[PDB]
RNA sequence: GAAACCAAAGUCUUUGGGUUCCGGGGGGAGUAUGGUUGCAAAGCUGAAACUUAAAGGAAUUGACGGAAGGGCACCACCAGG
RNA sequence: UAACAGGUCUGUGAUGCCCUGUCCGGGGCUGCACGCGCGCUACACUGACUGGCUCAGCG
RNA sequence: AUGAACGAGGAAUUCCCAGUAAGUGCGGGUCAUAAGCUUGCGUUGAUUAAGUCCCUGCCCUUUGUACACACCGCCUCGCU
């Protein structure tokens, strides 16, 4: 099931030698 | 009509048990092979004992 | 958590080095697999269990067996009860009671031969920590002082039910008999002072006012016993500072000290009449 | 209790089908707890009534104590000259016996009774919890209890199972003849412990473009590739 | 502009005002190694072998056991006969 | 004029399909351990027996 | 000619707000003869209430927020 807009989901923070 | 009534009341009992289970986990811690296809009843099986159904408690 | 795998239990029993005349103290009996295996493999099995229903389950499971009379169940919290004599200890321990219980096993008399312990990976690695490791703590130095420890085998948690949070591990421990001639209250008090801030130097660790208060109390006790006249201009902190420079631990930090350095520090402080009790 | 006066007790003793069926679930209940053979055990009879199940227990050599609230049941049980002892009381107030007393417990059609609130002071869930806790108290550690019932819905079942699992009992329930109607009994037994190309053709179908017909040779290796 | 949106995030395939730092599929991995700063805690610099077919951003959406607000009914309830 | 979703009538398609009982005598029509539901009678003193007296309506 | 059970009936609920329930008798249909079903009729005539969604059943509005599905974490040992 797909949660709706009312469901709280926060946007993730993106952070040898030759010889 | 009565067959559907039996099916829905059995389904209601099963769903009531399956909804009993989650609060039992939270606040605290069936004869399918015995069906007779030709008619209503209960026929003996040779491999298994006399008909029964065990639903363990949590 | 209930350990269900039989072969890891067999490995614990085998590497525990049981004898037919041994007395086994078991903590955390679970559902009764290793309990009845110890009953088959030992003369007396002392299972400690707080919950009465688990005791009832164990008593039902051992009922009807010839080894039923060899089981004794201690009902209550294992931390407060007085443990009887045992030759070998085995334990499935929760995390929350893991650390003082080991010290109780370090302070149990008379001396036993071996103890096999289930621990969390964090606790197991802090238990065997070498100096310089980031997991070095008071438990590490105290258990390396009073006993000899070996991390044995890394245990998967599919063997338990329910499978715990962190991975599981097995620790083999035995106390040094005879123990080194170190007052353990004195040792633990000194280490408790030095590990208030582990990355801070011992000089700044001993500049603390609470440290000055406790050492003032103990030095007053020592002067009262031995009739030493205290000068009015006495400074306990100045005394501690100049002794610590006299020892060479002024610029060293508590996270990089081994057992021998703490032995030298305690010897110097006790020779100077400073005690921690 | 006021059903079972002298008249209804006289009805109860004079009922061939009822006596036969109480004997049948008494036998099934005694079979359902695994007490050892040739070991005379000590049992608690709940819903003894006239002592028909108690008479069956005395027939097999076991000793039992009956508990009931109706005086006429116990009077007719005495009149039937039973061998066990009787006690006049309600399970909802608690069974008054020491811990480690009963080697087994048999309740016959006595547990569906406490599922409804009849008085203002009464409470079904708390009475059932007190009943199950007192069962867990008076039973010896490692015993077994079989509890027979005819649930009229699943509300009684869920209340009974919650109060049973909250008082520390472990086990379950077994239904005799679940598919039948005349022989269906409830026994609460407790104790104190190619596919890829198929998906791609479907994907092309939802994108609305023309696709080949789907047949037997859809995903099939043509030949070895060297 | 992919869209949320932006008077700049515009004057951009009709592609050039000046100049600085910086990315090049996902991991390995801010790891190993060396250098360097710091009393220390740590800071700056920083791979490869290997492994994988993805990783990620934006927005519109039917059905969905159910859930909540109300209303009606003595074939529902309170008090009763 | 019109109309037959009511239809009827021994006619036409080698028209599509599926197959190759009457009278007579007797018994039985819940016979009953029961579970599953409606009814009548009463379980007495606000009553039962006996006798007397005196009031209706739909049909 | 005899007076069996029957001492107000433990846990599913049936019907009901005024000339109504209940008591009480009388007709029609079925009928060579039953008395037992259904319809009505009259007589004596009550208690409680002018309330509610607590349950049941039905009809609405909102929603796919709650549980569940889904996210992520945690996810068998023992020789050569």
């Amino acid at each position: 099931h797909r949660p709706g807009p009312l469901k709280q989901q926060n946007k993730a923070h993106k952070g040898l030698s030759r010889v | 009509r009565n067959k559907k009534h039996q099916k829905l009341k059995h389904q209601k009992e099963a769903e009531e048990e399956e909804l009993e289970i989650p609060p039992q986990y939270q606040a605290g811690g069936p004869g399918a092979e015995y069906k007779a296809k030709k008619a209503k009843g209960d026929v003996k099986k040779k491999g298994r004992p006399d008909p029964y159904a065990y639903i363990p408690l949590n | 958590h209930i350990l269900k795998n039989p072969l890891i239990i067999n490995s614990i029993i085998d590497k525990a080095a049981l004898r037919p005349t041994d007395v086994v103290l078991e903590v955390g009996p679970g559902t009764g697999n290793m309990t009845v295996k110890l009953l088959e493999k030992a003369k007396k099995v002392v299972a400690c269990e707080l919950d009465p229903r688990l005791v009832a389950e164990l008593h039902k499971r051992v009922q009807g067996t010839p080894v039923a009379s060899k089981l004794q169940v201690l009902v209550g919290d294992v931390l407060k009860t007085d443990l009887p004599f045992f030759d070998t200890c085995v334990a499935n321990l929760p995390y929350q009671i893991s650390s003082p219980f080991v010290f109780k096993l370090l302070l149990h008399r008379p001396f036993f031969r071996c103890a096999i312990l289930m621990f969390q990976r964090e606790f197991a690695l802090r238990l065997v920590a070498k100096p310089g490791d980031k997991l070095y703590c008071r438990l590490s130095i105290n258990t390396q002082l009073l006993a000899r420890v070996d991390h044995l085998m890394k245990v998967g948690k599919n063997n338990f039910r329910p499978p715990p949070k962190v991975e599981s591990s097995v620790v083999r421990i035995e106390p040094k008999n005879p123990p080194p001639p170190i007052n353990f209250q004195e040792w633990d008090g000194l280490v408790r002072i030095t590990f208030v801030r582990k990355n801070k130097t011992l000089s700044a660790a001993f500049k603390s006012s609470a440290v000055q208060q406790l050492l003032e109390k103990n030095y007053r006790i020592h002067c009262s016993v031995h009739n030493i006249i205290i000068p009015e201009d006495f400074s306990i902190a100045d005394k501690i500072q100049q002794i610590l420079t006299s020892t060479g631990f002024s610029d060293k930090r508590a996270r990089s000290m081994d057992i021998d350095d703490f032995i030298r520090l305690l010897h110097g402080f006790n020779a100077e009449g400073i005690h921690f009790s | 209790e006021l059903f079972y006066d002298e008249t209804e007790a006289r009805k109860y003793v004079r009922n061939s089908r009822m006596i036969d069926i109480q004997t049948r679930m008494a036998g099934r209940a005694l079979e359902l707890l695994y007490l050892p053979e040739n070991k005379p055990c000590y049992l608690l009879d709940i819903g003894c009534g006239t002592g028909l199940s108690g008479s069956y227990l005395s027939d097999e050599g076991h000793y039992w104590v009956g508990l009931d609230i109706s005086p006429a049941m116990l009077d007719e049980a005495v009149d039937r000259e039973i061998e066990g002892d009787l006690l006049l009381g309600d399970m909802g107030q608690g069974i008054p016996f020491k811990p480690g007393t009963f080697d087994g417990c048999i309740s016959i059609s006595a547990v569906q009774w406490l599922c409804n609130a009849n008085k203002k002071s009464e409470n079904p869930a708390k009475r059932l919890y007190c009943f199950f806790a007192s069962l867990f108290s008076v039973l010896v550690r490692g015993s077994r209890a079989v509890l027979q019932l005819y649930p009229e819905n699943s509300e009684q079942l869920e209340l009974i199972t919650t109060q049973a699992t909250k008082a520390g009992f472990s086990g379950g329930m077994v239904v005799d003849y679940p598919n039948s109607a005349k022989a269906k009994k409830f026994y609460l037994c407790l104790f104190s412990g190619r596919a890829w190309v198929l998906e791609k053709k479907e994907r092309h179908r939802r994108q609305g473009r023309e696709v080949r017909p789907d047949t037997q040779y859809t995903g099939r290796k043509r030949k070895p590739r060297f």
